[PDB]
């Protein structure tokens, strides 16, 4: 904040639905709680000027988690080769798959 | 990054508990009284492990501690049960209280046939406590090592040399 | 700093103010009849209304 | 991204070009102005429903009725500028020039 | 099915941690027929 | 810079560590220009509203003086915490990394090589 | 006093609706922090379990907490059944 | 309006941005400004009368539009980064739109159309509180997010701002019409200093603020909003003529007078960063704001325009506009020159 | 699917009685005929009722979670906020009551 | 097919949107945002948001726009040049379709496109997910903590629409 009178005061106006693994009600956690907790507590207190390189592993990885850019990739790419030798005849699939 | 480790098909075979819902449903207090000891040994795995496949053999152990609770039924108490699971499953919504009458010739069978006493109100949501062999997980999230915190500015505080030093200020 | 672009420009008015002669015509006129003739049939009633 | 997420964006600009490009009525520009938001309502609603984010379920409601109480300041000020000039023409919004 | 394709590492994560990660309906039901991933995906939400 | 100094209690005035420092005198050089230029303002008061300029309403040209005095003794204690904190910082990193700031062999101009440039 | 009981006349007999809706609101705001049952609402609130009860792994000395269900230790629904 | 009224739409302007200066949370920044023009649209059209309409509604249209790209950075931003902390944005797309908006909302060139015909619209203390108090939330946000905006962006905008600012202000006889090209102006120098050293945006909005609020409050005190009806001032209110030629002098950034303060501290901290050509260029182009300036000067103090017979009544009346802190702000707007490092409480 | 199936097959419906109540008619061959933007004037109070209804129905979107707000722990913020939103909906209707937003004489 | 709903849903979002922003007529205007106000209803529905998608209908709809063609009818339109007779809302709308247009073609055939952003077309329902066994909808339960979590989110909301009643007051009243 530009005024960081929450802190000041102790007072949570708009802390508590910042981020996703914050408390939620009945503990519902989100799909990627884990990963957030982790980008979160690698980049804490270091400044992000640091945190931008030391901990690019742990945000590679949430952002994988929420945009499951690179999941995707991979499963296209396995639809794209099966769909090749359906139409070549070369593979079959197995009982369960149908 | 690394190949996903998955347990074989084999490693994965278990004898399942094929009744319905209803089944399930009418049984449940008694099978939460009679089998919480590895069913809680279960869910402490799965919530410190955070991993299904640091839990089958005690997920293996829920299904034969289940299999061994209905075979008692079957032995002692099945027509009773039987009469019970079935208004239960009459009910689009499965409810419990269309179904007291049965529900007390089935209670009443198990107590005298098998000694079972249907848990209190409030029972089944109490946090319990359970002995365990299994080590406690020492890195559960396999998290990388911290980052090192920038040292920190110690020491008192002086005034400063020769003022703010702006331009031409001597002060 | 007059130009060809500018020319019909004129100062604002001293005290912002321009004269209301666009659009005001707010005085309907109805000419009004029974909603069920059965009973009245002859009344024509020209009425000027205001909301 | 997902699929989805190509089209929801697709409208926002689309409403947002929309916007930008005036013809005569003030009010068709408001309906873009409201096809704006409608689009941002949708794919907040998406990102957050799809990721589990459980207080944030409550940030499209906010949205919307901002929004709303917005567009009811913006349909007062097209009746004002009608009653001054009888259409809610915007060529007729051109005294300021001087 | 990527016996043949070159560089595939067969069950290779996109994750750098070794961590579970809960999968995604595309990685259970990827391949699989459009009834059942019907039912999962859209059953709940289309049930009355 | 200093937006996110470690020691840094947020949103405040004059945090505690800066009781450290030595306040600034009342007869500071600076607090005097702050009462003039009070001074200046309650003259600019009675002259916008036509009153006699120097005589006029003493009380209130008092009070022009007081508040930009108060104000500015304040408002100095926080100047001089603020550079104290740059000095401080400043310091510290450079007692924390050594091989940045190595202290330079310096030689004599009698052994240092300067061309000379006449002025013909 | 007998100017605000002459007030509340002349209100009741000229907005009966305005006087039953102050009189509504007024009791919606103030019953709550008289009544001895407000508790309660809070403690039913909390008896309601959405989630699964983790277990706790036994160290060993958490004489408290029940290693059954149906042990006497832990929070009891005696007070509910009664209610 | 009803004076009560009026005093709870004000603290309500106040209030969206006080909302968007404490808040963490990107939604909470968003209604803060939602809640702002909510309530500055009424002090606008208070005067009731076609031009005040137009000007509301060519202000709703900005800053509306303006409010939709700022949720969409916002939206993006949540997608990319699963969280809504007020901080850098985690998309560089997400960071053009937030920049442009916050552009659109100071009235930064190219998005500067609206400043000179809203203004022009409304009001003098509307313009008053247009032109200073509605700039410190959008500046508020731009100085959490700096470290993710596009540096050439940045600086486009604010040389464009810096070179519209000052050659629109010169064919300006209305007095409105003078202060929003000079807001335009100044708002260059305030984003241009913000990638080096953002306490040095902060400096420049206050006194910018302090600068800009004596000269609404001395075009109040006369009721003038024209260039001719100002030069009757000399025969009115001499006083007024002086505080007047003070005050644009130190807006056109002359020492020793405080605007050159500003001017002075950008023009340092960004040569530090080995910025030689752009604050030199920029110095060079503020000097068309000195000449529009220089010559309200001519036409107020330095000489006597003709007067009316008429004028000779208004000598027999005091003043009894409030003119509140005038004397304290004209005094802040020339003299503090010499109180110069104490910018420091800024840091 | 189900949903879907009644909601095309009442407005299947709808359309066909429409377009055969349109239609129907032309079996009679009737004979031909031959012989039959800006305000309004629109009053302001009308518009205003319409302004009102709206904001009056957004303080009642936020008002729609309550029957599930109440389920909570914490049970004394959750009424405080309950009663601040009606509250404040009345206080809307006070401001507009009192100054004649409600009226209908010119 | 029906495995694509949400995409389908999307494609007519953008054609209602496309609708309204070659802006025809108001009142055929307020058509367009009306049917994709209720596609995006649809669209939210189908991602598990009941209560959102219903405040739609309810707000959007029955609410905002109801007051959008009430207004409309007063102050701008009577009657309607015929949608699509003239050469730039023609033109407008023919350009956006046909961008739909490719924008699907190349999604669908090549699984995937790019402009700023990757889209990938394999299918919005690889991405949902696959652990659901509460008794309890978790969108109710992020609403309903408005009133508990979301106290100070309540005043301000509360204190705009109150303003919202007194300004709009103000700006009518004309004197
Ligand atoms: C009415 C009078 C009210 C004051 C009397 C109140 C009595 C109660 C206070 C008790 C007391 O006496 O002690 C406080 C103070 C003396 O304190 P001290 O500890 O005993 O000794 C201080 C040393 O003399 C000096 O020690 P130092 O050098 O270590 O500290 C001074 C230092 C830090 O101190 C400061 O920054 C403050 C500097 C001003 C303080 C002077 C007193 C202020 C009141 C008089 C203001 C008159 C303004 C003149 C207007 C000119 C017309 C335009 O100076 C600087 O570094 C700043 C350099 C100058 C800034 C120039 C910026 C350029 C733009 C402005 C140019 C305009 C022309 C100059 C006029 C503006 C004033 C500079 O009172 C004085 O007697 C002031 C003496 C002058 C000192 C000035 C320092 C040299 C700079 C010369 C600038 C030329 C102007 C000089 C004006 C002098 C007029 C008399
Ligand atoms: C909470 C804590 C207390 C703060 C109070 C907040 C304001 C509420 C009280 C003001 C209303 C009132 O009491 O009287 C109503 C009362 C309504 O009855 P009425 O006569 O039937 O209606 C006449 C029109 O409504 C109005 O009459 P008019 O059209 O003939 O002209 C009125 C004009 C007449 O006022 C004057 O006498 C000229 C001097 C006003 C400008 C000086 C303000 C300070 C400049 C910045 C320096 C910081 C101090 O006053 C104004 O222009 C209203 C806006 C004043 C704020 C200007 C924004 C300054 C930027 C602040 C930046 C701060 C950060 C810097 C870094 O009219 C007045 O008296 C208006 C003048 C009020 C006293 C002077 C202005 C307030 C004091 C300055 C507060 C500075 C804080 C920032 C305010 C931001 C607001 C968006
Ligand atoms: C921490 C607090 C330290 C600062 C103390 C501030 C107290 C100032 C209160 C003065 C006041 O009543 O304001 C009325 C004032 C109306 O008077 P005005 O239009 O500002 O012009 C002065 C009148 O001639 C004055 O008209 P008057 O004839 O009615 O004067 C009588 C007035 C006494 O009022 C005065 O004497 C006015 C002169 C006081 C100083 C003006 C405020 C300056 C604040 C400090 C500025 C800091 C400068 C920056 C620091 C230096 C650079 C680093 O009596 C009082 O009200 C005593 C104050 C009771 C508390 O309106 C307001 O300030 C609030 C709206
Ligand atoms: C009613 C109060 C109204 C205040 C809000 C309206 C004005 C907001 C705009 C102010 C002018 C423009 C920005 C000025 C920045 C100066 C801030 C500063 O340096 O001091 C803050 C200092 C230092 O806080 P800081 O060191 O944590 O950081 C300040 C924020 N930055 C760095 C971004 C500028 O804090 C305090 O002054 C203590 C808080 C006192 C609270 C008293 C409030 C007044 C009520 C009595
Ligand atoms: C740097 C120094 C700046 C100081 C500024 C001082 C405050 C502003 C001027 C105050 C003087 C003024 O405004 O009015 C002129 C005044 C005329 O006097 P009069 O109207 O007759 O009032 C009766 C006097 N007892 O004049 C007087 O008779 C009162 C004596 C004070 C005159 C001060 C002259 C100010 C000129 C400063 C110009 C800039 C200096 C460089
Ligand atoms: C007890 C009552 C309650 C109020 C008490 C408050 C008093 C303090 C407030 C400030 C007032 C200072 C005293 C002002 C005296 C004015 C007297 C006056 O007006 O008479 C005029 C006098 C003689 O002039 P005369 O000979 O009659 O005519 C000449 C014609 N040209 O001409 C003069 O001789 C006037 C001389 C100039 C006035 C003195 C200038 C003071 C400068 C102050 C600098 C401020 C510095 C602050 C630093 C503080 C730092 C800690
Ligand atoms: C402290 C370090 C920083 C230093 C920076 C410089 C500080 C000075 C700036 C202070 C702010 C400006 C206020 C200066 C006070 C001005 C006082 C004054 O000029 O007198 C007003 C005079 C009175 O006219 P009247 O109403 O008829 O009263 C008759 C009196 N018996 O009115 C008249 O008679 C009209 C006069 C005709 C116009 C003359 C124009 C030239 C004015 C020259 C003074 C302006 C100085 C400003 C520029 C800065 C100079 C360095
Ligand atoms: C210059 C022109 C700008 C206009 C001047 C504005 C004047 C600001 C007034 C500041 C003086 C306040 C004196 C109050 C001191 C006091 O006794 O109360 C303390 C209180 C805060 O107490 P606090 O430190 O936060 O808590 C203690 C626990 N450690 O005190 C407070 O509440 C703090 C008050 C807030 C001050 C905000 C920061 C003031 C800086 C304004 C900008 C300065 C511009 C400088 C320009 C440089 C070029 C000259
Ligand atoms: C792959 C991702 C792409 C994302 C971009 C998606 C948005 C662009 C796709 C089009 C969608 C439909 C949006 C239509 C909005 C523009 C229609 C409009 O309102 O234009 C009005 C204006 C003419 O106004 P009028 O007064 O009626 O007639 C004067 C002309 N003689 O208009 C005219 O002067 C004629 C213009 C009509 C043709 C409109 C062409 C589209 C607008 C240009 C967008 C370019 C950037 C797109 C990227």
């Amino acid at each position: 904040p530009f005024f960081d009178v929450q802190k000041r005061l102790g007072v949570d106006l708009d802390r508590w639905m910042t981020i996703q693994s914050a408390e939620q009600p009945h503990k519902i956690p989100s799909r990627c709680h884990a990963f957030e907790k982790e980008w979160i507590e690698c980049a804490h207190g270091i400044g992000s000027i640091r945190a931008e390189k030391e901990c690019k592993i742990e945000f590679e990885d949430f952002r994988e988690c929420l945009l499951r850019q690179k999941t995707m990739k991979r499963l296209h790419a396995i639809r794209r080769q099966r769909e090749k030798l359906i139409k070549e005849g070369k593979y079959t699939p197995p009982p369960h798959h149908s | 990054p690394g190949i996903v480790e998955l347990p074989s098909l084999e490693d994965l075979k278990v004898q399942e508990v094929k009744v319905s819902s209803s089944v399930l449903k009418a049984a449940a207090h008694h099978y939460g009284a009679q089998c919480d000891k590895p069913n809680k040994e279960f869910m402490l795995c799965r919530w410190e492990e955070k991993d299904p496949r640091r839990c089958l053999e005690e997920g293996k152990l829920v299904n034969q501690c289940a299999l061994e609770f209905f075979r008692q039924i079957k032995r002692h108490c099945a027509e009773p049960f039987t009469e019970y699971w079935t208004c239960i499953d009459y009910s689009g919504l499965q409810l419990f209280r269309r179904c007291r009458k049965q529900q007390a010739q089935f209670d009443e069978c198990v107590l005298d046939k098998l000694g079972w006493v249907r848990p209190d109100l409030g029972d089944l949501s109490k946090v319990t406590k359970v002995k365990t062999d299994r080590p406690l997980p020492e890195n559960p999230y396999h998290s990388r090592a911290r980052p090192e915190p920038n040292p920190e500015v110690e020491g008192d505080l002086k005034p400063a040399r020769h003022g703010s030093r702006l331009f031409f200020w001597t002060m | 700093y007059p130009t060809k672009e500018t020319a019909h420009w004129k100062p604002p008015p001293w005290n912002d103010v321009d004269p209301p002669k666009d659009t005001l015509v707010s005085n309907l006129t109805l000419n009004f009849g029974p909603q069920h003739p059965a009973a009245h049939g002859v009344l024509r009633l020209v009425m000027e209304l205001s909301g | 991204m997902s699929m989805v997420y190509m089209n929801i964006m697709m409208a926002f600009t689309v409403s947002l070009v929309g916007l930008l490009m005036y013809r005569s009525h003030l009010m068709s520009s408001l309906l873009c102005l409201e096809g704006m938001m409608l689009s941002l309502f949708v794919m907040a609603a998406l990102t957050i429903l799809n990721s589990h984010f459980t207080l944030a379920s409550m940030m499209p409601i906010i949205l919307l009725v901002f929004a709303a109480c917005e567009a009811a300041l913006g349909l007062s000020l097209l009746v004002m500028v009608s009653n001054t000039y009888g259409t809610d023409y915007v060529q007729n919004l051109n005294l300021l020039q001087c | 099915v990527m016996k043949d394709v070159p560089g595939w590492k067969v069950g290779e994560s996109v994750f750098h941690t070794t961590r579970w990660v809960t999968p995604m309906m595309g990685e259970l039901y990827g391949l699989r027929a459009s009834e059942e991933v019907l039912s999962a995906t859209y059953g709940f939400i289309w049930y009355t | 810079m200093m937006t996110g100094r470690q020691g840094r209690a947020t949103f405040q005035f004059l945090p505690d560590e800066a009781r450290s420092l030595p306040p600034p005198k009342l007869t500071d050089p600076r607090l005097a220009f702050v009462g003039f230029l009070g001074y200046c303002s309650g003259l600019i008061d009675n002259a916008i509203r036509r009153r006699p300029v120097l005589l006029a309403g003493l009380h209130r040209q008092l009070l022009y003086i007081t508040s930009f005095v108060f104000v500015g003794y304040y408002l100095l204690k926080r100047q001089d915490y603020m550079y104290a904190v740059r000095d401080h910082d400043m310091f510290s990193y450079i007692k924390s990394h050594p091989e940045d700031f190595p202290e330079k062999d310096k030689k004599t101009y009698g052994e240092v090589f300067e061309e000379f440039h006449p002025v013909r | 006093a007998e100017r605000v009981a002459a007030f509340l006349k002349n209100v009741w007999a000229k907005e009966p609706v305005l006087v039953a809706s102050f009189a509504i609101a007024g009791l919606a705001v103030i019953l709550p922090t008289l009544s001895p049952y407000t508790k309660y609402s809070l403690m039913i609130n909390r008896a309601t379990p959405y989630n699964y009860p983790v277990p706790l792994r036994d160290d060993g000395n958490m004489p408290d907490v029940p290693s059954h269900p149906q042990d006497p230790q832990g929070p009891s629904l005696e007070w509910l059944k009664r209610l | 309006m009803n004076p009560i009224i009026f005093i709870i739409i004000l603290l309500t302007i106040m209030l969206g941005t006080i909302i968007v200066m404490i808040s963490s949370h990107w939604l909470l920044v968003w209604i803060g400004f939602e809640m702002n023009m909510l309530a500055i649209i009424p002090i606008m059209m208070k005067n009731h009368n076609p031009r005040a309409t137009e000007a509301s509604t060519k202000y709703f249209l900005t800053q509306s539009t303006a409010s939709m790209l700022l949720m969409m950075a916002v939206i993006i931003n949540l997608m990319f980064s699963g969280q809504w902390t007020v901080m850098k944005l985690f998309n560089p797309m997400a960071s053009m739109l937030m920049t442009m908006a916050l552009a659109m909302k100071l009235g930064m060139a190219p998005f500067h159309f609206w400043v000179p015909e809203v203004t022009q619209g409304i009001p003098l203390s509307s313009g008053l509180i247009l032109l200073t108090w509605q700039k410190l939330a959008p500046m508020s946000v731009l100085y959490q997010i700096f470290p993710s905006i596009n540096l050439n962006l940045i600086l486009t905008l604010s040389v464009l701002s810096i070179l519209i600012g000052g050659w629109g202000g010169l064919n300006q006889t209305q007095l409105r019409k003078i202060m929003a090209y000079s807001s335009i102006a100044h708002m260059g120098w305030m984003t241009a200093v913000l990638p080096y050293n953002p306490t040095m945006t902060l400096l420049n909005l206050i006194i910018y603020i302090i600068m800009t609020s004596t000269m609404f409050t001395m075009f109040m005190a006369n009721s003038t909003t024209t260039t001719l009806s100002l030069s009757h001032t000399w025969n009115k209110t001499p006083i007024m003529t002086v505080l007047i030629l003070a005050t644009l002098l130190s807006m056109g950034g002359l020492p020793p007078l405080s605007g050159f303060m500003p001017k002075w501290m950008i023009i340092q901290e960004m040569t530090k960063n080995n910025s030689i050509i752009l604050p030199t260029f920029m110095a060079i182009t503020a000097l068309l704001n000195l000449y529009f300036y220089m010559r309200l000067t001519y036409s107020t103090t330095l000489t006597m325009f003709p007067s009316t017979n008429n004028m000779k009544m208004k000598w027999q009346f005091p003043l009894m506009k409030k003119m509140t802190f005038l004397p304290t702000m004209v005094v802040l707007s020339t003299m503090m020159l010499p109180l110069t490092p104490m910018l420091s409480v800024l840091e | 699917m189900n949903l879907m199936l009644a909601l095309l097959t009442n407005f299947t419906l709808a359309t066909l009685l429409v377009i055969i109540a349109f239609w129907l008619p032309q079996l009679n061959v009737y004979s031909e005929k031959t012989s039959p933007s800006a305000r309004l004037p629109f009053s302001m109070k009308f518009f205003l009722v319409a302004i009102t209804f709206l904001l009056f129905d957004l303080e009642i979107a936020l008002l729609l979670p309550l029957p599930w707000a109440s389920q909570t722990a914490n049970l004394n913020t959750m009424l405080t906020m309950a009663l601040f939103l009606i509250i404040l909906l009345a206080v809307s209707l006070a401001y507009e009551w009192t100054q004649k937003g409600l009226e209908w004489t010119e | 097919m029906m495995l694509y709903i949400v995409f389908i849903l999307s494609v007519i979002f953008v054609m209602g949107f496309v609708g309204f922003s070659s802006k025809p007529s108001p009142i055929y205007g307020g058509l367009g945002l009306i049917v994709s106000g209720g596609v995006g209803c649809g669209i939210v529905l189908n991602f598990g948001g009941s209560f959102l998608g219903l405040m739609v209908f309810l707000i959007y709809l029955g609410g905002m726009m109801v007051v959008f063609g009430y207004t409309t009818a007063m102050a701008t339109e009577q009657y309607p040049e015929i949608w699509l007779s003239n050469k730039a809302v023609l033109g407008a709308f023919v350009t956006g379709l046909l961008m739909e247009f490719f924008m699907v073609y190349y999604v669908l055939k090549d699984k995937e496109v790019e402009v700023v952003f990757e889209f990938n077309g394999l299918g919005d329902w690889v991405i949902y997910d696959t652990g659901d066994s509460g008794f309890f909808s978790e969108e109710a339960m992020g609403i309903a903590a408005l009133y508990s979590y979301g106290t100070w989110l309540v005043i301000v909301t509360g204190w705009s629409l109150l303003i919202g009643v007194v300004v709009i007051m103000e700006i009518t009243r004309g004197n």
